[PDB]
RNA sequence: AAGCUAAGUUGAUAAUAAAUAAAUAUUGAAUACAUAUUAAAUAUGAAGUUGUUUUAAUAAGAUAAUUAAUCUGAUAAUUUU
């Protein structure tokens, strides 16, 4: 009761409801903002009910299958919007992370807002597909975005690529074919040139972003250690 | 090749007289002192678990203190320090915790980046031990007392019932919103103010702690660890410090 | 005029002696403990989460002493419950007569 | 379940020693005796004193480092002992 999880101010069956609610939304949309708290509590659920689901799908007994289904219902809303939930868990959601060993969900700081000064986060799951189609670009993963709007940033500045950016490049990569990575990349590359005044000469942006995988990809003091004498 | 020196007759003339002993002196102060003999050792408190003496079956609550690379450091003397103790060192620790001074300290006494150091002090210069050397749980005894150093936790701000078990009011009979209250604090206006060292909510706890006479009852050097008889103060991980006991020597 | 040239010391650092997984040590300790305590997990079959034929609340079961050690009558009773605890040694269990 | 807790567990009630209080003495004049000394010398003597033991503070001293590709700290992040 006391220290196991955070109280936010609310009594117990009000705070579960505001959880439920906003692993719901998560699944939803992909990507939310809120306060800090809220959103650090959030990501427990959501990665708990992922976790129930990849379970669910992989388990060969039929008696923890049906233990695990029942646990995920338990856990949401399945209501307006979110009536079609359970499906989506099970047949979009789930299998992104069939790999991935934890750490389904990212939260990201913000400023504080401004009128409340309350710290706020971005709260997100990680490995979401950002190009739907009939559609352009999906309402998906804020860091991959920004990640590439700074690759972007250093190639028109023609600076060399910051080690943290590769670094986060390689994390991005680790669970991701790489022609997929790559599509991807130029999908966000171009609408990023749209929305920026910055041009795009297609064959190069290609020829750049290749160079950029390829880097990521194929892998490559004053103390000295001496033994006791 | 002299200096231009001069010399007052008052201080010349002065005959020799050596000054008596202080007792505010550091030597005199030794003297008095109810020292151990040996020196003692680092420990980190890690659990608690029951021994069971095997021939009478009884069940003795047992918490665990690991002894992972324990060592002497380095010494201080009577003639420099005014005091004979062994400061000892306990387990490795990676170099971009440690200071730059402080490694530097290290490397002078051939030792690794310490997590924890600590002098235990003894009486003579017998109870030393050569400095670099190893020490192991080996170095006490089944059935050996001793006393144990460490940190109590930390309680926080607590009120008067939890410190000094104060019995606050009473808790329904005209009592009105002082239930845990401390009372009084003082007398009118002959002493006309709060006494020193009144008894008061405060912080309690995270304060050094000697607990006595506390039996070793096992110590095993292929685990790294001894066993002590009881409850010893502080959290798990916390460092402690055991010497042979002075009272039961 | 002797400018001070300074020489910053590569110092060095020298490696442990002994070689301690400190966070695996309480787990040995028990697993020792254990090893002193019961021969060829006898006594711990019974209670065993995994064995089937275990002891239950309800059960009815005699305790029989050494002799030896001790000079206790033996107890009959009826199990009211099997308390399993974070570390093995520990378990007890309450049982009733009337 | 953890944690917190006592009705639970564990431990302590700090020696040894120094000088003493009341008191108890030795020798021994001043005062041919007597007198433990409100004389010179020499002794016993208390849960009291000094001290020890315990905690907190202070920091003499000691070890090391020296304008720095990873010197010592702070700001910042994830946290709980
Ligand atoms: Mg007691």
């Amino acid at each position: 009761t006391v220290g196991i999880a955070r109280k936010l101010s609310r009594d117990k069956a009000h705070r579960d409801a505001l959880l439920k609610n906003l692993a719901c939304q998560l699944f939803q949309h992909e990507s939310i903002v809120s306060t800090h708290a809220k959103c650090k509590e959030a990501s427990r659920v959501a990665e708990r009910i992922i976790t129930w689901t990849k379970r669910a799908i992989t388990t060969s007994n039929s008696v923890a299958q049906a233990e695990l289904k029942s646990q995920i219902q338990s856990q949401l809303f399945l209501a307006g919007d979110n009536r079609k939930l359970m499906k989506r868990l099970f047949s979009e959601i789930a299998p992104r992370y069939l790999e991935r060993p934890g750490g389904y969900t990212r939260v990201l700081r913000l400023e504080p807002r401004a009128n409340d000064s309350a710290p706020q986060s971005v709260l997100e799951l990680v490995d979401s597909p950002v190009m739907s189609e009939s559609h352009t670009v999906n309402r998906g993963n804020l860091k991959m975005w920004l990640l590439v709007k700074s690759v972007i940033n250093d190639d028109a500045n023609q600076l060399p690529h910051n080690p943290l950016t590769l670094q986060n490049l390689h994390k991005v990569a680790k669970f991701k074919a790489e022609a997929q990575l790559h599509g991807e990349i130029m999908l966000i590359k171009q609408v990023l040139l749209k929305e920026m005044s910055l041009p795009y000469d297609e064959a190069l942006e290609n020829e750049r972003t290749q160079a950029l995988l390829k880097e990521v990809y194929s892998s490559s003091s004053s103390y000295v250690m001496v033994p006791r004498p | 090749s002299t200096r231009p020196f001069l010399v007052a007759p008052s201080i010349a003339n002065s005959i020799t007289t050596e000054a008596p002993a202080i007792n505010h002196s550091p030597e005199l102060a030794n003297a008095r002192k109810w020292l151990p003999k040996r020196c003692g050792l680092i420990t980190r408190k890690k659990g608690m678990m029951p021994y069971f003496d095997k021939s009478t079956g009884e069940r003795s609550a047992a918490t665990i203190l690991e002894v992972n690379n324990v060592e002497v450091i380095m010494h201080r003397t009577s003639e420099v320090n005014g005091y004979f103790a062994c400061q000892v060192g306990y387990g490795s620790r990676h170099l971009s915790k440690v200071s730059r001074q402080m490694l530097g300290h290290f490397a002078s006494k051939v030792v690794n980046p310490k997590e924890h150091v600590a002098e235990f002090r003894v009486k003579d210069e017998k109870g030393l031990i050569p400095p670099g050397t190893l020490l192991k749980p080996s170095f006490f005894k089944e059935g050996q007392y001793v006393d144990v150093r460490s940190v109590s936790k930390g309680k926080g701000f607590t009120g008067v019932m939890k410190r000094y078990g104060f019995k606050g009011l009473r808790a329904s009979h005209g009592t009105s919103i002082m239930h845990r209250h401390g009372g009084s604090y003082g007398q009118n206006q002959d002493p006309g103010r709060v006494l020193p060292g009144r008894k008061m909510p405060g912080h309690m706890g995270n304060e050094h702690v000697t607990i006595q006479n506390v039996k070793v009852l096992k110590v095993d050097d292929e685990n790294n660890v001894i066993w002590v008889k009881g409850s010893v103060a502080g959290p798990k991980n916390s460092f402690v410090k055991i010497q042979d006991a002075i009272k039961k020597t | 005029y002797m400018v001070p040239a300074t020489k910053r010391k590569t110092i060095p650092v020298y490696p442990p002696v002994q070689r301690i997984a400190s966070s695996q040590i309480m787990k040995q300790v028990a697993l020792s403990e254990i090893e002193s305590l019961d021969p060829g997990a006898v006594k711990r079959k019974l209670i065993s989460k995994k064995n089937k034929d275990r002891l239950k609340a309800g059960d009815v079961v005699r305790i029989v002493y050494d002799s030896s050690k001790c000079s206790y009558d033996t107890f009959v009773g009826y199990i009211l419950s099997i308390d399993r605890k974070q570390l093995v040694q520990d378990a007890s269990l309450l049982l009733r007569n009337q």
